[PDB]
């Protein structure tokens, strides 16, 4: 019981500065299923964040895909904060456009 | 390969905050095609594949009824189990179930199963023979003895051998067109200069379906995975998938390092150099 | 077509 979530933060399409895109926060391998997943822009909650319906894998672990429309700039920072019972503090993964 | 009809069921208690959240998700060959979600204006079994819109209102109404009944049954199980494990009513807990059959190309049952899990731990499971049970702990033995001397092995076997199999065949005929869909990966290599002599070649793979893929890095036709770095195959979110592998290589030797992409969509594996 | 837990609680 209580498996720690594995988080990836990535764009749908290869990121060009100024071109519209979708930022993905792919959260997996977590239990129990109660989880909060905020997508931040410069450490600030993004309002229009759509979550997929929750599923689980052969091993009982849950997975989910939070995403949001974004237009990547030179300066603007994007992250994904994940509060879950299995971790003392929330977990933040910062977007890396080369990954 | 072996085709499968699997049903993934979750009941999550929310003490104080309404009734437990219940949800079934159906899968045909590991692709979601139906889903029932207790939390919704009007909870109904809904098609998740476009090809499941062939089925009429008789299908959906009956499946919804099944779900509503299961929801109420699992709502008890959650309470029942609090007793078996001398747990507190305030605490939130999770019952999960994987029901399903899998059949060969011949249409014949290869294997059937019913797996329960309480709070992530294995609880009780229907054996290969579809006759006996396997209780993971002492609490599970109470419901083994109960389901044995209630004839649940007979009732499940009738579904798994009979209903599950007959319906899988139907779902495969209907969804074949879209289930056989494969998009072959579009793949490039990105150069990333490091502080020292070393540089990082990253092999990209985009727009491929299904997720099942393999990325390798070769030097003298010899695969190096120990000094390689690769991320779990992730969804693009438009129905396609992404995955990259990256190796750190001596500067000026970028042409001796080759990336190879393995996908069922490709007529043969795909070879890549830094261009 | 899903399994029927026909009010068979655990």
């Amino acid at each position: 019981i209580q498996k720690t979530p594995q988080i990836q933060v990535y764009s749908r399409h290869p990121p060009e500065n100024g071109k519209p895109n979708i930022l993905n926060c792919y959260v997996t391998q977590f239990h129990p299923p109660h989880i909060e997943i905020q997508m931040l822009k410069n450490g600030k909650k993004i309002p229009k964040v759509e979550m997929s319906d929750m599923s689980f894998s052969k091993d009982w672990s849950f997975y989910i895909l939070a995403h949001t429309e974004f237009t990547p700039t030179e300066t603007d920072t994007y992250a994904c904060r994940v509060k879950h019972a299995s971790m003392a503090e929330p977990k933040t993964v910062y977007w890396d456009r080369d990954m | 390969g072996p085709h499968s009809l699997r049903y993934f069921v979750t009941a999550v208690s929310r003490p104080g905050l309404g009734e437990p959240r219940y949800m079934e998700v159906g899968y045909v060959d590991d692709t979601e095609f139906v889903r029932f979600d207790s939390d919704a204006e009007n909870p109904r079994y809904e098609p998740r594949a476009r090809w499941m819109e062939q089925e009429g209102p008789e299908y959906w109404e009956r499946e919804t009824q099944k779900a509503k009944g299961n929801e109420q049954s699992f709502r008890v199980d959650l309470r029942t189990l609090l007793g078996y494990y001398n747990q507190s009513k305030g605490g939130s807990h999770t019952i999960q179930v994987i029901s399903g059959c899998e059949v060969g190309s011949d249409g014949r049952l290869l294997r059937g199963y019913q797996q329960y899990a309480y709070d992530g731990c294995d609880y009780i499971a229907l054996n290969e023979d579809l006759k006996t049970w396997t209780a993971a702990d002492m609490a599970a033995l109470i419901t083994k003895h109960k389901w044995e001397q209630a004839g649940e092995a007979e009732r499940l076997r009738a579904y798994l051998e009979g209903t599950c199999v007959e319906w899988l065949r139907r779902y495969l005929k209907n969804g074949n067109a879209t289930l056989l869909r494969t998009d072959s990966p579009k793949a490039h290599v990105t150069h990333h200069s490091r502080p020292e002599d070393k540089v990082t070649l990253r092999c990209w793979a985009l727009g491929f379906y299904p997720a099942d893929i393999t990325l390798t890095w070769q030097l003298n036709g010899e695969e190096l995975i120990q000094d390689m770095e690769l991320v779990e195959t992730r969804p693009a979110g438009d129905g396609t998938f992404q995955k990259w592998a990256s190796v750190v290589v001596p500067l000026g030797k970028e042409q001796y390092y080759t990336c190879h992409v393995y996908h069922q969509g490709l007529p043969e594996p795909l070879t890549l150099r830094w261009e | 077509v899903t399994f029927e837990k026909s009010y068979n609680t655990v």
